[PDB]
């Protein structure tokens, strides 16, 4: 039916694609270059002992800011947290203008990402009986009723999988799903033991060939055992529950239905429903049967956040079941969006500054500019001269790391379709004219657009 | 009200003599020039074309005509005779051989096919 | 058609010699900006390999300087293989959802997912059916060319009585489905009544062989299957509008079964170009969410264009270039498109003279090209409308001096409105709203 | 039949060669003006130029609203024309964008003509012929026929209470059926039920009519993003229920496109651009000027006319900018602009005499130079609204013509804003008992 | 039982003459304004004008809410009393002038006779009969049910209406239920099983109740009082019909919408036949828009409509504020926070600060109304608070007190206990002199500004 695309699946590469962990010794001191990382040493080290407190589960609503200038790999560092704690820990990043929804109060989406961030892990076991149907058989009782035509004691089910056959004495009663399912031989079906019913799965293709024209859809054989017992274990963040409790799915009536086929607005879920959730959950961990997996809510441009967002996260923070909350900002002395005569540092109110462990990125030396480049050129798998190395770091260090960095895809082209596989100063000297960077633009703001009566921007 | 209005062509929708638009303008916006209709659907069913997708989504060229006609509460009526099958799938099609086995013509009917409630 | 003269209709792709990316002087309807033709031949390089993530490009220059010129250009010759989403910056401030939402969608978009598929379908007219009420029946239906009995199992009978087949009717059957589709009637049939349902529509009968089998290929943005799954019949939402925003753990679902398709071959995924028009209406909390959505791997390109100089950027009060975050444009490259020569005029409105099918003497087209360098290209071009509908007024055949000079002091250019502003200051409505209606 | 401010603007009182004439089709003066929307108007009666800007630009009471009411009406009725104030974009229900995108297909015109088959009749027979299928036999005074009923145009006539004996109306082409009564041969079947007797139809039982149908591509927007009238019935409930407006994707758009051009090809259907105006249009912020940059660049799109009054101004939205006519440079340099200059003494003399004459009022000459007086030394505007009440307060003084004591006489009782601006001058020395609030 | 700000005011205190007790009622003082709402009072018991507006002015803890309360009791129960504060009216589901004229209508009362004509019985059979619809597509119908109802006198069999079998059929009713069917609304109500059927043996709690009384058939006369507001919103938004647009109605999130004039000008004409057929009186009342400087100058402007309708209540304005800005009118400043223009239309019944005599009879009355005793020397140092501080704070401080001293075991409050309440809670000047004195310093431990 679907033609398979097999020639190549090579990955796409992305700014942080070359960040893979956060380089640090089993003594957890940070290599000088590890993992992708050049630098940030103190940083590494500090973020290492994050992963170690979330690795730990034992806190709940610690904050840790980033701290530090545009481009010092703030948001580097929280990837490579997302990569240290790997896909278990649920990691929810966020920048700070996401909170701002048009359908309910920004503190509702604040507590939604709050929750995404706090995984629940439950084990159960699933025990079903799966098959194409080969056979149904009533048995007649030994002492039929009276004034009833028919006396059914057993019905026979022979189930057929990929792998066996087995003959299903079951219950008279599950005659009900059989005939409300309209089970027919050589149907896939399976009967859960919690119940005793059975479900339809559809016609087997086995029979695909009955008739020139069916309305049936033909399903597979079951390709396990006609038997499958075995524990399965469910991932759901405690947000996951928060929605399955507020907007019920499965309802059969003329309401739910056309609900389900409304627009699903969310809804400003109320705390006793977030705290019932909390007590029942908190039953079954110490039944042990859920295990709670805390994890971490990043909030990336976190001074866009306003003052009624970091007054909710005060309150969100102190409760005991609670994601670790990592922000990141670069705003040095800035005005707090929401309240127009307070200046603070990073942009952060100092009320809630104070909760935070800060972590400061510092500026980058020539050197590891340098030592990047090469990194970023063998992720994009641009080839260089060691002279192309030296050009794209100068303008590094002259203008931006962003800014030469983005240089090597620009090069590459303009290397090849001139015959040549490796980029040299000629091809890095091509880029830089053909795309400028910030400031050589506002340079020409600068001096065309110097008036603008005609030709000249428009200001 | 007078029957002028309510009844002999001052409702606008309603056809009859003294309303000669509103039985031309039925015809032609809810069948002719209407892209829902499965002539026109089937024009424009492959490629980078706008109903491309309708290949994938598990209805028919006859349930998207029906689905984009009938109001809210008569699709929720037709949306009672239905079964859950996708999430049936998820409780068989199970083992690593099957894949997660989907039907092609429901490929793009993700969050149907797995979700944890079914499970559950 | 449909399809009338615009204001780039001329552009007809990027006028690149695609083996060198060297801008050719005047080919595809593009003329000169050569500097920003090949930066942008190299962007196309960059789009078509796919390999790179959520670069950002920032077209800028003063206007009427190409930029929007340059990205059609682009469009056209990047061509239906790959996605191409056109965002004016005012369309994200929608009512419906928020701001970053509004982006959210936009960029995904840019993302196709292709799929090759083999569909086999039966599609004739019926010309009886048989049914065994003793369930079984047999279905006879024809093409032009062909025609078969087929038996009919009782689901499908039963679907065949819901939508109440009957002779003449064009059905088609999708055999991976099972089900029908009634398309209407044959034209074979249209005298059979001497009146008719307003549902009911003729066709021509089916054609060739009845089981069809045909390769198709499917390309689907990953906006798209959000959009489906976000709601029972999420697919008519693509139409209206409707989504509401989204819940993120649809998106990160899809994302990995999309990955999932991809590992196995059964999808590829085609990243594509969203160009965001006038990027400086965007704000200070939509320039922070891009920042961040640029640096996914499944991010499209971004192209984006300005005009503005030092410009108060909005949702703040402090001014910054093209009218933009510092801290967003660390993250482009920009491209910068000049003002255009005399000579380079000249070829423009040559170029849209062609396109309007407008004969300028070789005198209209030179004083029109001094209109153009003294009044604007914009102006000059709209001269070039205005005077043929002069000149057939004349009943001339050609665009005369006489027609272009009487469209010139018809109408204003820019430069002589704002003049006749300032004369009329005391009759028009200023600022603090005094007017003086007196003669 | 009644009489609005601009019911005396016929045309543009063109010549052939489409000079202006100095003054004709209720027009005084503007020839530069008159002449170049002649122009517009050509270019919207030659189809082939899509998203060309005008604007209109002069003092308030210059007629800029005449000149736009004028292009409307030398393009006749076929081609729309469809009025807007840049005020009325700012829904509460959908984004601006949509305001104006919506406007920009309802100036877009899409004309079909049908042959409408007609049957109106008293029923005579409903025969079941198929497994479906009727005939019905109709009867008029002037004969019957019979009809061979498709099975979904029975169950419309099922659905509709129809019996024999019922007069009914179907539309034979469209499918379309109404139940008008019972006929009044009936009427003494009883001698009281709740029914509607009416008399057996007297013309032919069968009619055919041509009719030229108008569409717009707005209303196949409407009609293709939702069930529409008695297909929505649960509509009735509002609240969630409710036809609202919503933010319809270029994804329909693009599908009606490619639908409407599929009838044009087989001659079904006639495409007809028409006009977008755009007044006040001031007060459309920067974000809407943004997206009309982006919407006149598709290939179909209307001729959109702005008009503005505003000198230098604050564009709204962006309070830091200021620049002519309100509207931002970088739109300004798409537009042909055309401006409207003021009145001279004797130009207002005329307009004063056209007026009257379309109101209906009769004056004497002494009359008309005192209102003219107050056009030079107060408002064209001004003058026109006094002609109304002099007309009145002359016939109950019984004079058949307005003379100057009736004028007068209104000048008095109906101030100007200017005279009233004197009055809250030296009254709202105050706020004491007698001043006005400031 | 619980005791709030106002539980010791139960009335103006007024006599007969309409003079002002110096002490009554609960309250001290305030004779002159006492007396004024002793008048106001009369104009509203009077029900013959509309639209009067009163202005009680005057600083913050001068008994306005007081006085307010106070005509409420002198009212008593039967006329319709509306508080609300101005901060209410901003409504996020309507307008705010929609939520004026909610509020209007909640304060115009309506007293009417209600013939409830019934059915009740065991239901004894019941039978369905069926149309064959054959072309509808929804296939067959129920054309009536058959029913029969016994009472203890007698017995009837009833066809119902299709649309009362759908009450039956959403009331789950059986044969042996009791039920009961209002003609008016054709709803029904299941009232039990049949005591005929008392058993133990059901595992469902089933409400088994005797057979009803007299006929099977009857009229009942009820008194109801009603508003305006509520037959408004009945009508706008209908619930009381078995039809389909009522019946969903039930189901739908409850909503409020923007009443239009033409539901209120019916629904005046509804009220005006029942007036008319002598079934209904009138009952205007009273609006007391509290905080009244909160509204804006678009409710004060709407106010200048909706006074003038000729069946408006009486309203009475609260408010604290001297020379103010009006809210919405940034540049206009009036008295009171008040417009100028709507100033003009009301009675401005000023109060006035306590001296202190009255400030220590009040702390007697309130503490006597609180059940709290003290010593005449606790009496005396409250009231210097009362003088010094403000009435609010001393008052405030008796219920402390009170449990200071029975901590100590002594069950009246004396001085000592004053003294510590005096140091556990402070003021509003004494925390501001706090604030103050530490914000000379930054740093870890200032106060945020
Ligand atoms: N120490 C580092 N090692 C390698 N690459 C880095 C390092 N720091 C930053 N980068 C890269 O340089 C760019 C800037 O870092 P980023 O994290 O985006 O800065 P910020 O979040 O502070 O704005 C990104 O592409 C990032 O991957
Ligand atoms: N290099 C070019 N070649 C051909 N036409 C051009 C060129 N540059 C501009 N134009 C045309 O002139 C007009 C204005 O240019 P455009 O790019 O749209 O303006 P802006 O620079 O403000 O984006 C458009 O009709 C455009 O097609
Ligand atoms: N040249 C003219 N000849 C006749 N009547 C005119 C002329 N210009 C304007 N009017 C009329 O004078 C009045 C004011 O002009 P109007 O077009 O409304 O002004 P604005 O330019 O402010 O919209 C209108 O009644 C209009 O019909
Ligand atoms: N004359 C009075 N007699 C007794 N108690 C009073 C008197 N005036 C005010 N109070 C009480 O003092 C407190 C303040 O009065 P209140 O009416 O709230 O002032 P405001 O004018 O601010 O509403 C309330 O507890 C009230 O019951």
């Amino acid at each position: 039916i679907s033609e398979v695309r097999g020639n190549t699946r090579d990955h796409r590469t992305a700014a942080h694609t070359h960040i893979k962990g956060l380089g640090l010794n089993s003594s957890g001191i940070a290599e000088k270059q590890a993992a992708g990382f050049v630098g940030q040493c103190a940083a590494r080290e500090a973020c290492g002992v994050v992963v170690d407190l979330i690795k730990a589960h034992k806190m709940a609503g610690r904050g840790v800011l980033l701290a530090g200038g545009p481009g010092t790999g703030k948001t580097a560092l929280a990837l490579a947290i997302s990569q240290e704690l790997g896909t278990k820990i649920p990691f929810c990043p966020i920048t700070g203008s996401e909170i701002y929804s048009t359908e309910v109060k920004k503190t509702e989406v604040l507590m939604e990402n709050f929750r995404r961030a706090i995984g629940l892990r439950v084990r159960e076991t699933k025990d079903v009986y799966e098959g194409e149907v080969t056979e149904m058989t009533p048995e007649e009782a030994e002492n039929p009723l009276g004034g009833y035509g028919k006396t059914i004691s057993t019905l026979l089910i022979g189930l057929k999988s990929a792998r066996g056959q087995k003959k299903l004495r079951l219950d008279p009663s599950i005659y009900e799903a059989i005939q409300k399912e309209r089970v027919q031989v050589g149907d896939v079906i399976y009967i859960e033991t919690n119940t005793g019913a059975c479900k339809r799965v559809g016609r087997s293709d086995a029979y695909a060939t009955e008739f020139d024209l069916e309305a049936e859809e033909y399903v597979p054989i079951p390709k396990g055992e006609v038997h499958k017992k075995k524990e399965i274990v469910q991932d759901v963040t405690l947000h996951d529950l928060d929605v399955a409790n507020a907007r019920p799915q499965g309802g059969q009536d003329i309401i739910s239905m056309m609900g389900q086929l409304m627009k699903p607005k969310m809804t400003e879920i109320t705390d006793k429903l977030r705290m019932e959730i909390n007590k029942v959950v908190q039953k079954y961990i110490n039944q042990g049967v859920a295990e709670l997996i805390p994890g971490v809510l990043f909030i990336d441009e976190a001074h866009m956040l306003d003052i009624e967002c970091f007054t909710y996260l005060n309150k969100a923070l102190e409760s005991p079941i609670a994601p670790i909350v990592v922000l990141a900002s670069n705003r040095g002395i800035a005005t707090i969006r929401g309240a127009d005569d307070l200046k603070a540092a990073h942009g952060i109110p100092p009320d809630f500054l104070q909760r935070l462990l800060i972590i400061p990125t510092h500026p980058y030396e020539p050197d590891e500019i340098r030592r990047i480049v090469r990194i970023r050129a063998q992720t994009e798998g641009v080839q260089l001269t060691d002279a192309a190395v030296d050009r794209v770091a100068e303008h590094g260090v002259r203008i931006s790391l962003r800014y030469c960095l983005q240089l090597l895809a620009p090069a590459s082209i303009l290397a090849r379709v001139n015959g040549r596989t490796q980029v040299d100063v000629q091809d890095i000297a091509e880029a830089e004219e053909l795309f400028l960077d910030a400031r050589r633009s506002a340079n020409i703001l600068t001096s065309t657009g110097e008036s603008g009566g005609l030709h000249g921007f428009i200001s | 009200l007078p029957r002028l209005i309510w009844c002999d062509g001052g409702r606008l929708d309603k056809p009859g003599p003294g309303n000669l638009v509103a039985g031309f303008r039925s015809k032609y916006l809810n069948h002719m020039m209407n892209i829902w209709t499965p002539e026109n659907i089937r024009s424009s069913l492959e490629g980078i074309e706008n109903f491309t997708w309708l290949r994938f989504v598990d209805t028919s060229l006859q349930e998207a005509y029906r689905a984009s006609h009938t109001d809210v509460f008569a699709r929720a009526v037709d949306l009672a005779s239905k079964q859950n099958r996708l999430g049936h799938m998820q409780i068989v099609y199970d083992e690593p051989e099957d894949k997660k086995w989907t039907p092609v013509h429901a490929l793009f009917q993700i969050c149907e096919r797995e979700n944890p409630k079914a499970v559950a | 058609g449909l399809n009338l003269i615009a204001a780039h209709s001329h552009i007809r792709g990027l006028g690149v010699d695609a083996d060198t990316l060297e801008p050719r002087p005047s080919s595809q309807g593009l003329v000169g900006q050569e500097k920003a033709r090949k930066a942008a031949a190299v962007v196309l390089e960059m789009i078509k390999q796919g390999k790179i993530a959520g670069r950002a490009v920032l077209i800028a220059g003063p206007p009427s300087t190409g930029k929007t010129a340059i990205a059609m250009g682009m469009a056209q010759s990047l061509g239906q293989d790959v996605p191409f989403t056109t965002l004016a910056a005012s369309e994200i401030f929608s009512l419906e959802m928020s701001k970053t939402e509004a982006l959210t969608q936009a960029f995904r978009k840019s993302i196709g997912v292709r799929i090759k598929e083999e569909s086999e379908i039966m599609e004739g007219e019926v010309v009886e059916i048989q049914i065994d009420r003793s369930k079984q029946g047999k279905l006879t239906i024809k093409t032009t060319d062909m025609e078969a009995i087929y038996d009919m199992g009782s689901k499908m009978i039963d679907a065949m009585t819901k939508e109440r087949v009957m002779a003449g009717d064009i059905i088609s059957i999708d055999k991976s489905s099972g089900k029908i589709t009634k398309l209407g009637r044959s034209y074979a049939r249209s005298r059979d009544y001497d009146a008719m349902g307003v549902d009911t529509k003729f066709l021509q009968c089916p054609e060739g062989e009845l089981q069809k089998r045909k390769e198709v290929v499917h390309t689907v943005s990953l906006h798209e299957i959000d959009v489906i799954n976000s709601r029972t019949q999420g697919f008519l939402a693509l139409f209206s509008g409707d989504t509401g925003e989204i819940r993120s753990e649809i998106r990160d679902q899809i994302n990995t079964k999309v990955a999932e398709w991809k590992e196995e071959g059964k999808a590829e995924i085609v990243p594509g170009v969203l160009f965001i028009d006038e990027v400086h209406m965007l704000d200070i909390e939509c320039f922070s969410y891009i920042n961040r959505a640029l640096e996914s791997d499944l991010a499209p390109i971004v192209i984006m264009a300005s005009n503005r100089g030092v410009s108060r950027i909005r949702g703040t009060d402090y001014k910054s270039p093209h009218g933009l975050p510092l801290d967003f444009l660390d993250r482009v490259v920009i491209i910068n498109t000049h003002p255009y020569t005399p000579d380079e005029l000249r070829q423009i409105l040559s170029i849209r003279a062609q396109e309007e099918e407008v004969d300028l003497t070789p005198d209209a087209l030179a004083l029109l090209t001094k209109i153009g360098q003294e009044a604007g290209l914009r102006y000059a071009s709209n001269l070039i409308t205005t005077s043929q509908l002069i000149a057939a007024k004349r009943r001339a055949k050609q665009v005369g001096v006489e027609d272009v000079q009487r469209s010139f002091k018809l109408f204003y250019d820019p430069a002589r409105s704002v003049r006749f502003v300032q004369e009329s200051e005391k009759r028009l409505i200023g600022n603090d709203g005094v007017v003086d209606f007196s003669y």
